[PDB]
């Protein structure tokens, strides 16, 4: 937890469903945006935090929240944007003879800013005489080993939290998710959506060779009239279904 | 990086654009029919930098502004790739674009360019020293008597770094080619100067006859007329000469005989008159603050 | 995926000077890492797991401080006996990586 | 305890050869994990493959020891390594690293075995 | 400590619309079966000012 690893997520369509069996047991409490329209949404900017802390230090992680974690290995920001992820790794992160591996930061000169790290190994000095080196008395390692007990409840657990910030612009967005697709239907009126671009007409073969890189095609009216269909590159016309005046 | 000491100085050549920078505005389509669009175009007829390498060894930086028109009169694809950034060094993220023997290289990253970048059968790369913080990379197909004709217009809007190309077998020849968008980078940096990439032959060094142009883009408004195809076969500049603003105007490419309204004359100010009294009411701020003695 | 180098390759300091030998990452590993020293015809042994924790049998002068990326060893006295060769391992992610170990560091105390 | 080794001797190039580590006191437990690893005569340390000691064998195998090695368990305090199309590099001194964390890969060693001398000659 | 809010709920309640179930929450994946364990809360929270 105090030497936070961080990641990069961009250019890649996220989908959240898998997040069941890759990680039970998980709590999707988060702050900043409605959990279940992130399919139908687009992020710009991701950012991935991971690490483990214990049972009872999972509250911590949360925007204008206080403690032993929040102040000392992982401060999150008060306009903090983005959801967190945490579920139990009791059969993967608890070992017979101890979970000594994992550390985090006990002694610290001042609160940590948000969305820091800090990986010092210097001696803590809590008196007036200067440690010089020694970790004796007023003098402690300011990092200690967690020493998760599987015995006891939930709270005395290894606990892994995956915490993810975005910035949700929409516009210039590299991280979305999908919308599926319908099988074509041709040669009658239809209601279509080609990426947003929703319209009502009959679709027909098309006899146009526009570009590659052409993708729609408009009239005199300006009005989108050709379209090309982006599960299978082929050639549409959108003619206005069968109308006229009645007398 | 080795350091070129071979240049030989001399001002830059100049020629006329004549009617080339056209590119397809978007990808929609259109056949048969005439469309205006105002769009950053390169003006017609206008004097572009003309650069010979050959004892000539022309690799300068160059100012973006708001885009840049590349145009290279090529035999043997002497030629590679792109520089392009702000610094151009490692405190602030670069661009790199090069085309080698097998593919092309695009990579953003805070490169730390050498002093001379250039290339050396190719073999020797020196043209960056380092690369510390990456963002983007992509691999692709290779791009490609004078007999090789290139056209490169690259722009930067909204974070995003178009590309047109267009190739052509054959100073500027008259004629008339719209460019097709190539790729997009939605890469998001600021791009204010750049410089070219070669690549020498070792025998010295031995440099091959070509050139190459570089225009810059502008705000204008262009009238284009599609074929039935649905390609562009001509254009014409709404702001050229007072012909060309009639033919602008009837959104026609042929102007009856006959007398027309165009647009207005104005003459623009170009100077500030402020006029106000000869204030002088001045605060007793003197003895508030040059008092000897002050309050408790 | 994890490429790890370790430098210097050669070190020599007097019996009373104070050697270090800073082991890298490609990417970060966190905590995880692990020093290991070999004499001539022996196997090595550990000598600082976790990168902090100290081994069992092992002269306090032995310790480590960095995390992240970098990870640094600090020998605040050698007695002579302490020259040998120096590895990190990665022990992060070995799911496809040529070598966990580290380079090869030696250590020459001229007594 | 101890790991030492076995199956050493020389080969000739393009050959195969079986190399067994015994455990002398204890039994390949599931909840701790064995490695191996080698050493040429000259560079340091380097790591090849390996398997854990549990009830689903989480094998793992380096990127240039990709196929040409084989290792599995035979018995509750016998593993044994075999390689095929011995080349000249090939020799070196092999190691039975024991792990101490079942992560699904080689963690902390704490003990090692005496280790056997492998090489190659024509 | 006499006034109490609800803080766990299925779904957004509708306008005019009263909800006075006292139903345990079911926040993970084993049912609550009556006990107010680990992802088992009580719906209704109480005011603490
Ligand atoms: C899109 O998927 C369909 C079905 O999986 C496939 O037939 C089609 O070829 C795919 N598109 C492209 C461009 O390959
Ligand atoms: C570029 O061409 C124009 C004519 O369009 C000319 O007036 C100008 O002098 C030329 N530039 C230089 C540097 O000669
Ligand atoms: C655009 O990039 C330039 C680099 O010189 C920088 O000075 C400027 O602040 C950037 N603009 C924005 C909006 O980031
Ligand atoms: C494209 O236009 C040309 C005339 O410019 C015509 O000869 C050709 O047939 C057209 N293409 C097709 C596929 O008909």
């Amino acid at each position: 937890v105090y030497a936070w690893n961080r990641k990069r997520i961009s250019n890649c369509v996220a989908d959240y469903s898998v997040l069941y069996n890759l990680a039970p047991f998980f709590t999707f409490k988060c702050y900043g945006v409605s959990p279940t329209k992130l399919n139908d949404l687009c992020f710009t900017n991701v950012y991935a935090d991971s690490f483990v802390i214990r049972g009872d230090e999972v509250r911590q992680i949360a925007p204008g929240q206080t403690g032993n974690i929040a102040d000392y290995n992982y401060k999150l920001p008060d306009d903090f944007t983005g959801c967190v992820i945490a579920w139990n790794s009791n059969k993967l992160d608890s070992k017979v003879s101890g979970n000594y591996n994992y550390l985090y930061r006990l002694f610290r000169k001042s609160n940590l800013k948000p969305f820091e790290r800090d990986i010092s190994t210097e001696i803590y000095q809590a008196g007036n005489k200067p440690c010089n080196g020694v970790a004796g008395f007023n003098c402690y390692f300011p990092l200690r080993s967690y020493s998760f007990r599987p015995t006891y409840g939930v709270g005395h657990q290894p606990y892994r939290v995956v915490v993810l910030s975005f910035e949700l612009l929409h516009a210039p967005a590299t991280v979305c998710g999908p919308k599926k697709s319908t099988n074509l239907v041709k040669n009658k009126c239809v209601n279509f959506n080609f990426n947003g671009l929703k319209g009502t007409g009959v679709l027909t073969e098309s006899n146009k060779k526009f570009l590659p890189f052409q993708q729609f095609g408009r009239d005199i009216a300006d009005t989108t009239d050709a379209v090309r269909d982006p599960q299978t590159l082929e050639i549409l016309d959108i003619t206005p279904c069968s109308f006229g005046g009645v007398s | 990086c080795v350091n070129l000491t071979t240049r030989t100085q001399l001002p830059p050549a100049y020629t006329n654009s004549f009617t080339r920078g056209v590119y397809y505005p978007d990808k929609v389509f259109r056949s048969s029919v005439l469309h205006s669009t105002q769009d950053l175009f390169l003006p017609f007829f206008s004097n572009v930098t003309w650069f010979h390498v050959i004892k000539r060894f022309d690799n300068p930086v160059l100012p973006f502004n708001d885009g840049v028109y590349f145009a290279s009169i090529e035999k043997s694809n002497i030629i590679r790739g792109w520089i392009f950034g702000t610094t151009l060094d490692s405190k602030t993220q670069s661009l790199l674009i090069v085309n080698n023997a097998t593919n092309v290289v695009i990579k953003v990253c805070e490169f730390q360019f050498c002093n001379d970048p250039f290339l050396d059968m190719e073999s020797e790369f020196r043209v960056y020293s380092s690369a510390n913080n990456c963002t983007f990379e992509y691999v692709s197909q290779p791009f490609l008597n004078f007999k090789n004709l290139r056209e490169f217009v690259f722009k930067n809007i909204d974070g995003y770094f178009k590309i047109y190309s267009k190739h052509t077998p054959i100073d500027l020849p008259q004629g008339f080619s719209a460019l097709e968008p190539l790729v997009d980078l939605p890469i998001g940096i600021n791009i204010t100067r750049f410089q070219t990439l070669l690549a020498l032959h070792r025998s010295g060094w031995t440099a091959g006859a070509a050139a190459y142009y570089v225009g810059y883009l502008q705000p204008r408004t262009f009238l284009l007329k599609y074929n039935e195809n649905g390609t562009i076969t001509d254009a014409v500049d709404c702001a050229l000469d007072p012909l060309s603003e009639t033919k602008c105007t009837l959104k026609s490419f042929t102007v009856e005989k006959g007398i027309y309204q165009t647009s207005n004359f104005r003459v623009q100010p170009t100077e500030s008159i402020v006029r106000f009294p000869n204030i002088t009411n001045l605060c007793p701020f003197d003895e508030v603050f040059n008092a000897t003695r002050f309050a408790s | 995926d994890i490429v790890m180098t370790q430098t210097p390759a050669s070190v020599s300091e007097p019996v009373g000077g104070t050697v270090t030998i800073k082991c890298q990452a490609s990417e970060s590993i966190s905590n995880w890492l692990a020093w290991y020293q070999q004499k001539p015809g022996q196997p090595p042994k550990l000598l600082i797991y976790a990168a902090f924790t100290l081994a069992s049998g092992v002269p306090s002068r032995f310790k480590g401080s960095g995390s992240g990326t970098q990870f640094t060893l600090t020998i605040n006295g050698v007695e002579c006996a302490d020259a040998a060769t120096y590895y990190c391992q990665q022990t992060y992610s070995s799911r496809d990586v040529d070598n966990v170990f580290g380079g090869g560091t030696e250590v020459v105390v001229k007594g | 305890q101890s790991l030492e080794e076995s199956g050493g001797d020389l080969v000739k190039p393009g050959a195969s050869l079986t190399l067994t580590c015994t455990a002398s006191g204890f039994s390949f437990s599931s909840g701790y994990d064995m490695c191996w690893v080698r050493q040429a005569p000259g560079k340091g340390l380097e790591w090849i493959a390996c398997i854990g000691t549990g009830s689903s064998g989480n094998i793992y195998y380096a990127s240039w020891a990709k196929g040409r090695f084989t290792i599995s368990k035979t018995s509750s305090t016998t593993v044994t390594l075999q390689m095929t199309s011995l080349t000249a590099a090939d020799t070196a001194t092999y190691f039975c690293a024991r792990d101490d964390a079942d992560y699904a890969g080689p963690d902390y060693f704490n003990l090692w075995g005496p280790g056997t001398l492998v090489t190659v000659s024509s």
